[PDB]
């Protein structure tokens, strides 16, 4: 199987970057929806508001 | 991972590895992991 796969190698070959780009993609939505403030805010010890 | 020491301190990352661990070259100075500070 492996000796026939230089045929299709590169069509195994670009699968590997569209799975590597959705990949990347989603490790980035997650910085771009909740990776706003670079500051870390801790809640303050009285709930008196 | 093999090759790259594990540090317990964090500081901002720059290398994505994933489950909340980058990787990061600091001070010789060798390849160091750790957990990223958010
Ligand atoms: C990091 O510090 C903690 C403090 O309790 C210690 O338990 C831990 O062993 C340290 N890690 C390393 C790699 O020295």
């Amino acid at each position: 199987c492996s000796n026939l796969l230089l045929q299709y190698g590169s069509f195994c070959t670009q699968l590997n970057r569209a799975l590597t780009g959705i990949a990347v993609e989603q490790d980035k939505n997650t910085q771009e929806v909740f990776a706003q403030v670079k500051q870390i805010y801790k809640t303050p010890p009285i709930k008196d508001f | 991972l093999i090759g790259a020491e594990h540090v317990n301190n964090s500081y901002e990352c720059d290398i994505p590895i994933g489950a909340g661990i980058c990787a990061s070259y600091q001070t010789s100075q060798s390849i160091i992991a750790y957990t990223m500070s958010l």
